[PDB]
RNA sequence: CCGAGCCUGGUGAUAGCUGGUUGUCCAAGAUAGAAUCUUAGUUCAACUUUAAAUUUGCCCACAGAACCCUCUAAAUCCCCUUGUAAAUUUAACUGUUAGUCCAAAGAGGAACAGCUCUUUGGACACUAGGAAAAAACCUUGUAGAGAGAGUAAAAAAUUUAACACCCAUAGUAGGCCUAAAAGCAGCCACCAAUUAAGAAAGCGUUCAAGCUCAACACAAAAAUCCCAAACAUAUA
RNA sequence: GUACCGUGCAAAGGUAGCAUAAUCACUUGUUCCUUAAAUAGGGACCUGUAUGAAUGGCUCCACGAGGGUUCAGCUG
RNA sequence: ACCUCGGAGCAGAACCCAACCUCCGAGCAGUACAUGCUAAGACUUCACCAGUCAAAGCGAACCUCAAUUGAUCCAAUAACUUGACCAACGGAACAAGUUACCCUAGGGAUAACAGCGCAAUCCUAUUCUAGAGUCCAUAUCAACAAUAGGGUUUACGACCUCGAUGUUGGAUCAGGACAUCCCGAUGGUGCAGCCGCUAUUAAAGGUUCGUUUGUUCAACGAUUAAAGUCCUACGUGAUCUGAGUUCAGACCGGAGUAAUCCAGGUCGGUUUCUAUCUACUUUAAUUCCUCCCUGUACGAAAGGACAAGAGAAAUAAGG
């Protein structure tokens, strides 16, 4: 009477722990749903897949949540919110380590 | 399911009474322990037989000095059920280059630095 | 309404989902309904077990016959049978899938009172019937008042308090002395050897 | 458990079968009370269907079966089919299951059904047993086929007899056992017997179809609490005494009885003979007849036909006295027979002229004898005249010392007293 | 010796199936799964072996890893120090991919199975000692000789049921109910006299009568034949 | 609807005959004879919705190392 | 019944985890036509195949969805591209039945008998004091339940045995248990006596012959003191029989187009072994009945005893 159920695990999750360097375009933790949202310099898939913008170390905080004014599920959730009430969500960072580049002496003319 | 053990940290906390049943005080600690195995590592975790092989204990009745600092002493609680731990004492101090030769481990844990094998 | 009031076979909207034996609900102490409330007396449940409609009818109609409606009342501190137990077809082989439900039970963990009693009346007029109804009970079972509960447990805290055993089970499991662990249960942390499957040993401290 | 039922009247319209006494209507009533009784389902739909020929492996002609396995097919409410026949063969009941989906029932089953259900005593449980064995020995095909398990012929090894072979021989033994066990029931009921025949306490079993307010009668004469009459069918289902006294201060023991229906297999109320021994060993039968109920005769020969199977004694069967309950629901009812007392046991109407009459057959029937009697007082003939005989006037005459007393006496306490006392 | 003859030949047919597979000695060596006309097999992975290159391998301090879900575990992941000496990569391969019990969290079954199915760990498929004999429980493992020595685990304990003695008048057969129901069939009331006694808690009387009581006072049983012998007292 | 009176469908609605059969089960069917006692045998049945007519049906003359039953005798 | 894919529990917290386990779903749909081209770095359903995310850049503007699918070859096409509920879903390009006429290789990796584990089922004993027993729990029972024990049933498990552990009944001989059917002793009784019921003790001895039926059983007939319940590989086929069952033949009913088949019936159908080893091969009796007691005790009658005594037998053992 019950089928189906034999799907495999997706061996989703936090791929890079905190104080990994982790290089650009490294994908920092696959899941399904939100756990992690993306702090900065981290990006999102389409399947909400955290991966780094840069490159650095990847730290985890916790941040007060406020969704784009757009996100009408968000908004409502926040509308209702009794007052003093601030949602905190867990977010991914990477704190880049590498300056953009150096000024070098090319030509003496 | 069986796992690794976390001992609380209050077991670690000696009281005055156990500082007068062993003989320690609190203030000035042993620096060195003499850890013996007296159990043998067949049938405990493998973790176990690992930390027992790090430490160097593998041969039973066999007494190792060791370092009385925290990392030693974690590995010393994850295998503490298999050996026995005594403070190494040193009644005549450190043994020098010219005695290094004539030390001796004394069963009461004390490292003598003259072994003439005389009557007192 | 004085009288034990009368307990359905099973829900009145039958559960569709067989779910599984979780005996976790029946292994270890009560955290519920451990305290007298609006009553006097009561049975306590030294062990784990199941209650089906067939505890639930023993214990109604002994307590109804037995007690004195105009001085003294009762009240269920276990809810009807609510967990559905599955049986298979008498001879069925292993396999082919979870049976279907058959009985409906509740859990009853050691520790626990299943029926509380109160009025104008003291123990003696009410063990007796108490104590029928608790050696007929699946586990365990002893007629108690407030006070004898509580000289119990008193007595169970000198016992811990004065015992002249250096080694305790709560101490050795904790500490992981011997390695027990490898032989102990994660449930043992906390049951602090008192308890084994089902059974309480209240001798044991 | 929780079966919506269809019931499915079978009407004979010709030939055997076409019964004279009662109506499709009737019928379909006391099955719908029968489910009822049953508790925890009900008759979600009904159906009474023609049936010339009412033997066949289809109970229906070949239309009708059509039709009622597109009408049962097409309600999906139904869970159960209950269909009102006495017994239907293990092949009708296969045929029927496949065709309409669902478990077939027949009056035997529902019957069964319900003893299984409300019986409590042990020894209502044995009998209820025994008379499942016929219910379990049609049944076996359906029962055993998944342990059989389509494994047939092509074993070589073991007891030669078949699966199905031999789970008739473990069936012949159950049944073995169950009879023995109901030998040994037979035994202590006689043991129990042995001391009030020994006292000779006028006994009076009370009789008739079920739901006739036998159990409400007994009450009403016994004066009694705890006897509980219901409105479900089959609720008296164990064999009791109950003492109740007479106008003539006697002490007479009413035998409650199972109910009785009929177009049921005999061997089921048969099966209950080791309790129902007790009417065989009676003094008075008291036939309950529950006037209002429009298939009264139909009842009478119901009962009339199940104490013949039974086999209680002609002397016995003969002078059963007929009361008539349930007058209240009839009003203005005018008994036509002779010796027939018209009674309403819950309103409690005739009960005093019902108590005189069998307080009269009982004085015909247990051989005892109204006489006046001459006794000295202080001689303690007296007290043992009270304690071995009802008395029912004392007349002293002091100036003799003397007392004639009017007893009704049994002869064997007559004996007793004349030797006793020359 | 015919479900299709016999002989020869193709033919050393083929067989994932069974059986067999012959000198000495040492060493390493039991390990997740996937797919498969596939679950009696095989290929890949994992494990294992060998050789080679290189540098980190294991243990692990804080800090860190989600709400749903009100609470909710043993733990895990990550991880510098530290104790250690291994690890990764390269090259070439086979063999194992038909598994048992024990502890623990569970699921199915019936909170049965020496049952079945996952997970964590152990042991066994290797040595030795113990639990009687004993794969899986406990002790212990690296190997030889010794007519030395200290130890490890390691021997079951229980024997259970006594309980008063004396005394009882009485408003009255309290009312009602009933033929009678007087403490005692049932309902209401349940006061009250004596120093002290229920308008009666049990027997008993058809009803009474009479007997007390509350009161004054002073564990086990099955089928060949039980199963070491025995022992309570000489210093841990 | 009350066997006969109409009716739907079909190619035709199983006719004669026999019938607990060597004939699914119910089954040791119900009865009478047979026996002290019969799940055997023989005779019958509103007996087969799974009998039935050259996939031959019923009847009975002889025959049979066929399968049942049986009187009397015979005998280890 | 299922076979592929996804979500949630089992699997509480990195990942991963089985089940003919519990539940839900999918084999699309919608919108857009930059759902264009390129390219660092990563994830990865434990392999591979496949599947995922994506910075920067060019070119532009200023995808939702958990699953929603399928390789190669090969076909169609100018090309771009398209093609299977290949759903047995890593997919043979295309092939069903039946075999008892059967065969070979194996398997105790896997069933039937037996043993064994377990005790659901079955059986037995106590506790509970509701209810039967006119009153009265406990003379005899006994509901809801509780606690124990047994290993006779049906199972369930698949641990030994498939390079054979021969199978149901019957004959023969029986060994054992006692939870005793009879005989002995005793307590209770709703034990007046006779029959009885119940319990403790007792396993020395005994525990019938027949009609159908292959039957173990059951029914019936006649008896008996009784015609006990079990275990022993459902004791015992190298002691026996084969009536049933269970090969090869054949008929009836039914299933199928047929081969052939049936939890059906029915007639027939090969019972091997010279004993090597172990073991073994000469170890004070019960019961019934007759008379008398005695028509006594008992009892209202009906009926009707013990004990003591006398005599007879039957079986069993030995001659
Ligand atoms: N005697 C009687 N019963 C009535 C009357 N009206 C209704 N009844 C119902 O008849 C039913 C009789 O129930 P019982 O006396 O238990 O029935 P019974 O005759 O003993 O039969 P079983 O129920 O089989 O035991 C009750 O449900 C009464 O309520 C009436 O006028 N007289
Ligand atoms: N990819 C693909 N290949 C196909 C498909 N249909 C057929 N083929 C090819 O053809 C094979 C199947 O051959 P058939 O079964 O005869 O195909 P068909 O189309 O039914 O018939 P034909 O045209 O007569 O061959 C496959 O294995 C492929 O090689 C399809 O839908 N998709
Ligand atoms: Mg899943
Ligand atoms: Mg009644
Ligand atoms: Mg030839
Ligand atoms: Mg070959
Ligand atoms: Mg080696
Ligand atoms: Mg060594
Ligand atoms: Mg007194
Ligand atoms: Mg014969
Ligand atoms: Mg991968
Ligand atoms: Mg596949
Ligand atoms: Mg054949
Ligand atoms: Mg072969
Ligand atoms: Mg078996
Ligand atoms: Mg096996
Ligand atoms: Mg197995
Ligand atoms: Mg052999
Ligand atoms: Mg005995
Ligand atoms: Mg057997
Ligand atoms: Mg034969
Ligand atoms: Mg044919
Ligand atoms: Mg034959
Ligand atoms: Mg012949
Ligand atoms: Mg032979
Ligand atoms: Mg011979």
């Amino acid at each position: 009477k019950n089928l189906g159920g034999k799907s495999s695990g997706r061996r989703q999750g936090i791929k890079k722990m905190e104080g990994h360097y982790v290089h650009a375009g490294n994908i920092i933790a696959t899941q399904r749903h939100f756990r992690w949202h993306p702090g900065a310099h981290v990006g999102v898939g389409k399947n909400k897949c955290l991966y780094a913008l840069e490159e650095g170390i990847v730290r985890y905080t916790k941040e007060v949540y406020v969704p784009h004014p757009r996100n009408t599920e968000a908004v409502d959730l926040i509308t209702r919110l009794p007052k003093g009430a601030v949602l905190y969500k867990t977010f991914v960072h990477v704190v880049p380590a590498k300056p953009e580049g150096t000024f070098k002496l090319v030509a003496m003319l | 399911k069986f796992t690794r053990s976390r001992i609380p940290e209050k077991v670690f906390q000696a009281s005055p009474e156990d500082h007068e049943k062993y003989g320690g005080d609190p203030q000035n600690p042993h620096k060195l322990h003499i850890v013996t195995r007296i159990k043998s590592t067949r049938r405990r975790p493998y973790w176990e037989k690992d930390i027992i092989k790090m430490l160097g204990l593998e041969k039973a009745h066999t007494p190792q000095v060791h370092k009385n600092i925290p990392s030693v002493n974690a590995k010393l609680k994850v295998v503490k059920h298999l050996i026995r731990i005594k403070p190494l004492k040193l009644p005549q101090g450190l043994p020098a280059e010219e005695n290094m030769s004539n030390t001796c481990l004394k069963s009461t844990g004390e490292l003598v630095v003259q072994w003439h094998l005389k009557p007192v | 309404k004085p009288k034990l009031r009368f307990i359905e076979r099973a829900p009145l909207v039958p559960k569709v989902r067989r779910e599984p034996k979780n005996l976790s609900d029946i292994r270890g102490p009560s955290t519920e309904a451990t305290e007298f409330t609006e009553g006097n007396f009561a049975i306590l449940a030294l062990g784990g077990g199941y209650l089906h409609w067939g505890h639930f009818e023993m214990m109604r109609l002994t307590i109804n016959r037995s007690m004195d409606p105009k001085n003294m009342f009762a009240i269920w501190r276990v809810p009807a049978p609510f967990k559905p137990i599955t049986r298979k077809s008498v001879g069925h082989r292993m396999g082919g899938g979870k049976g279907a439900i058959d009985h409906y039970v509740t859990p009853v963990k050691a520790g626990r009172l299943v029926v509380e009693m109160g009025g104008r009346c003291e123990f003696e007029e009410v063990q007796g019937f108490l104590d029928q109804v608790a050696h007929k009970l699946p586990f365990a079972a002893k007629a108690v008042s407030r006070g004898t509960l509580e000289k119990m447990r008193k007595d169970q805290e000198e016992r811990e308090r004065n015992n002249q055993n250096p080694w305790t089970f709560e101490r050795i499991a904790t500490a992981n002395m011997l390695g027990i662990r490898k032989v102990l249960s994660p449930y043992d942390l906390t049951h602090k050897g008192k308890y084994w499957g089902k059974f309480y040993m209240p001798k044991r401290v | 458990g929780t079966q919506r039922v269809c019931l499915v009247h079978p009407d004979v319209k010709w030939g055997p079968g076409k019964s004279q006494m009662t109506r499709a209507e009737w019928q379909v009533a006391e099955a719908t009370a029968l489910v009822h009784t049953l508790d925890g389902w009900s008759v979600v739909q009904t159906m009474v269907v023609s049936t010339k020929t009412p033997d066949r492996k289809l109970i229906f002609g070949k239309g009708n079966f059509e039709h009622l396995t597109e009408k049962i097919r097409g309600s999906p409410d139904i869970t159960c089919v209950f269909l009102n026949v006495e017994r239907m063969a293990a092949p009708t009941k296969k045929e029927l299951e496949a065709a309409w989906g669902v478990e077939v029932f027949d009056r035997f089953t529902v019957v069964l059904h319900i003893f299984r259900c409300n019986a409590r005593t042990k020894e209502a449980r044995l009998q209820v047993a025994l008379a499942e064995m016929p219910l379990h020995r049609s049944n076996l095909k359906r029962d055993v086929a998944h342990l059989y398990r389509g494994v047939g012929s092509r074993y070589i090894m073991g007891s030669g007899e078949s699966f199905m072979q031999l789970q008739q021989r473990l069936l012949r033994e159950k049944e073995a056992k169950i009879r023995k066990a109901l030998d040994r029931l037979r035994k202590k009921r006689h043991l129990l017997r042995r001391q009030r025949t020994r006292r000779e306490f006028p006994v009076i079993s009370v009789v008739g179809y079920t739901n006739c307010g036998k159990t409400t009668l007994i009450k009403a004469l016994t004066g009694d609490a705890a006897i509980q009459p219901r409105d479900q069918l089959f609720a008296t289902l164990d064999v009791t005494a109950h003492a109740g006294t007479l106008p003539s201060r006697m002490t007479v023991l009413y035998v409650d009885t199972i109910g009785f229906l009929s177009q049921l297999p005999h061997g089921l109320i048969e099966s209950f003979s080791a309790t129902l021994e007790d009417v065989a060993h009676s003094d008075l039968i008291l036939h309950v007849r529950d006037v209002s109920h429009p298939e009264a005769e139909l009842q009478k020969c119901s009962v009339l036909s199940t104490l013949r199977g039974l086999q209680l004694p002609a002397p016995l069967l003969d002078s059963m006295v007929e009361v008539h309950n349930k007058v209240d629901l009839v009003p203005g009812y005018s008994p036509t027979e002779p010796n027939v007392v018209p009674v309403s046991a819950l309103r409690g109407h005739g009960l005093q002229e019902l108590k005189a009459e069998l307080d009269a057959a009982v004085l015909k029937a247990t051989g005892r004898q109204i006489l006046t009697l001459r006794v000295r007082l202080a001689g303690a003939q007296l007290s043992w005249l009270y304690k071995e005989a009802t008395v029912q006037e004392v007349d002293v005459i002091p100036e003799d010392g003397a007392a004639d007393v009017r007893v009704i006496i049994s002869n064997s306490a007559y004996g007793k007293f004349r030797k006793l006392f020359p």
